[PDB]
């Protein structure tokens, strides 16, 4: 079956409400390019045969500049259909609406709309199929993470996550966000329940990508309190598996703050995530051609740089 | 004789004066032209001594390789290549230089000076190195030229020509003729600025026209002819010291100018 996924482009927090009341946060400039664009590229190189654009606020803006961007072309293998509604107000509504449409089959991608990713999954997808074939539709969740130490300037307080997984088989059993806590806590049931490895990682940068699965809505549709994904898993494990995945050598993070956007920013320049990078201009784009210099210096047409000017390091 | 009079524009050379006032006094004929050529030629190099005008004046000669109306056609066509020779080279050579790049210059040469203002066209930021030339006075000239194009420019002495060697990025001068070995022939301040650069290991880059093509093959300093030394005022540099030469048929390397100095004819 070929491959799909959800893209929620509207984000419900208010984070970033100084600006927004002229522009949405997916149209957001990061590196001259947008953060949906973005998004789009990672999920055309993922693999993804169709996506899922989910529109709420300012669904306008979003559509038509959309239409404008390389991914609606005839000429493409990923297609993109936009959804309008707003009466939207969470995740949980959304979810909800595509369980109602019957608009997923199989296994998809949910993903938000200010993503920055070079991740190929063809690993984490392979075993988390295998492993619902094994055991008959027990895991719905197979979420990814990425190893990195607490002190990066790209892990911020306000999306630093402990949870506590099995060495032997990957599958979370704890969920829970350190937002202003000191001395946190771990409920004796694994300790007392299970053995073979109840370690605890607090090594993993929150991607916010996970593979779900087709029952993952019905079970969000079942009970009418649920709003974003951290109550759900948060809820599941509290009676259905969630699993997890760790990442290397690759990169992936979520715009949220404005710390988290500075932090994503400098890595992009950097080439932190290539081949996504500014000179390699994926968004097939005449007025975004750059050349890369020594230093990581940025250039584009007509750039008419003055006499005397130093560019002491990476400036696009 | 009549080149003198055509010596009002500064901006072409002498070789090119010869090439044209040949031309001119072509049509005044009244087999036996190729003497008469030839002691026209002769007689416009006993004024001026330069391997580049002889080169040229040989060059012009050999299209011959009433019935003269197709011998005139060819001049003024020559001309015209030579003239878009200039342009060609420029935008040939304009592309190895990068932004922050030090240039040395030994003396004035109008196709270095028209490759830098080709590169400073293409939006280039670089400071130009200038020998003073205590022969005669060009390099300053030079500077003044250059002074104009808001291009930063300094002139050093011939004697400090090895100690801003090292603030160098690459060195780019003019040849008066090309030897069949590879070698150039320039003035006299070239042979031992070219040993600094290669002792530096700095790239060493020269631009000429095709019509400077001259069939000699010196070995070392006195194997020039005597009769285009003139205190010499030219000297010769060994092809090895060279890294790429810029021309009108193409970027050359010293040891592929003999195949088209061989299929010039001259």
């Amino acid at each position: 079956p070929p491959l799909q996924a959800v893209l929620v482009a509207d984000s419900f927090d208010r984070r970033f409400f100084p600006i927004s009341k002229d522009q949405p946060r997916v149209l957001l400039p990061l590196a001259n390019v947008a953060l949906i664009d973005y998004t789009l590229e990672f999920l055309t190189a993922t693999g993804v045969q169709e996506t899922f654009v989910f529109c709420c606020w300012k669904a306008a803006q979003i559509k038509e500049h959309l239409l404008k961007s390389k991914w609606c072309r005839p000429t493409s293998l990923n297609v993109v259909r936009i959804i309008t509604s707003e009466l939207y107000r969470s995740l949980g509504d959304v979810l909800r609406d595509v369980d109602a449409k019957a608009l997923v089959r199989s296994d998809f991608l949910l993903v938000y709309g200010d993503v920055i990713s070079n991740i190929n999954i063809t690993r984490a997808l392979e075993e988390h199929r295998l492993r619902r074939k094994l055991e008959k539709n027990v895991s719905v969740m197979t979420m990814i993470f990425k190893e990195s130490s607490p002190s990066h300037p790209t892990r911020c307080h306000e999306d630093n996550v402990v949870v506590a997984v099995d060495s032997t088989t990957n599958r979370v059993l704890h969920f829970q966000k350190t937002q202003g806590l000191r001395r946190f806590a771990f409920p004796l049931s694994l300790f007392q329940g299970s053995s073979d490895g109840v370690e605890v990682r607090y090594d993993l940068l929150d991607c916010h990508i996970s593979i779900c699965s087709p029952q993952v809505a019905q079970l969000f549709t079942d009970n009418f309190d649920y709003q974003t994904r951290d109550d759900f898993v948060r809820g599941l494990l509290v009676n259905n598996q969630i699993h997890m995945h760790v990442t290397a050598k690759e990169y992936g993070a979520r715009v949220s703050n404005l710390h988290m956007y500075s932090a994503v920013c400098a890595d992009v320049i950097r080439r932190w995530v290539y081949p996504l990078t500014p000179e390699a201009n994926f968004t097939d784009s005449t007025t975004q051609s750059c050349t890369h210099s020594r230093h990581n210096i940025y250039r584009g047409p007509e750039v008419s740089l003055g006499h005397g000017s130093i560019l002491e390091e990476n400036v696009l | 004789y009549f080149k003198s009079q055509m010596k009002e524009d500064p901006d072409m050379a002498s070789a090119v004066a010869a090439i044209r006032t040949l031309l001119e006094f072509l049509k005044r004929d009244k087999q036996g032209l190729r003497a008469n050529l030839t002691s026209a030629i002769e007689t416009l190099c006993g004024v001026d001594s330069s391997v580049a005008v002889s080169s040229g004046g040989e060059l012009f000669l050999r299209f011959i390789s009433k019935c003269k109306k197709i011998m005139i056609e060819r001049g003024e066509l020559f001309l015209r290549r030579i003239s878009l020779s200039r342009n060609k080279i420029a935008d040939l050579c304009h592309t190895f230089i990068k932004d922050g790049a030090t240039i040395l210059t030994h003396a004035y040469s109008r196709v270095v000076l028209r490759v830098l203002e080709a590169a400073v066209a293409a939006k280039k930021r670089f400071s130009v190195y200038v020998t003073e030339s205590q022969p005669d006075l060009s390099g300053k000239k030079m500077a003044k030229a250059l002074c104009h194009l808001n291009v930063p420019v300094t002139v050093v002495l011939d004697a400090a020509v090895g100690y801003i060697m090292e603030k160098a990025d690459l060195v780019i001068v003019g040849a008066e003729g090309v030897v069949e070995n590879g070698g150039i022939i320039n003035k006299i301040g070239t042979n031992q600025m070219a040993v600094c650069a290669k002792a530096q290991n700095k790239p060493f880059y020269v631009v000429a026209e095709s019509f400077k093509f001259v069939r000699l093959f010196p070995l070392n300093q006195q194997d020039v002819p005597d009769k285009f030394k003139y205190h010499p005022w030219v000297d010769y540099t060994a092809p090895s010291l060279i890294t790429l030469l810029f021309t009108d048929l193409g970027v050359l390397t010293p040891s592929a100018v003999s195949d088209e100095l061989i299929k010039l004819y001259l």
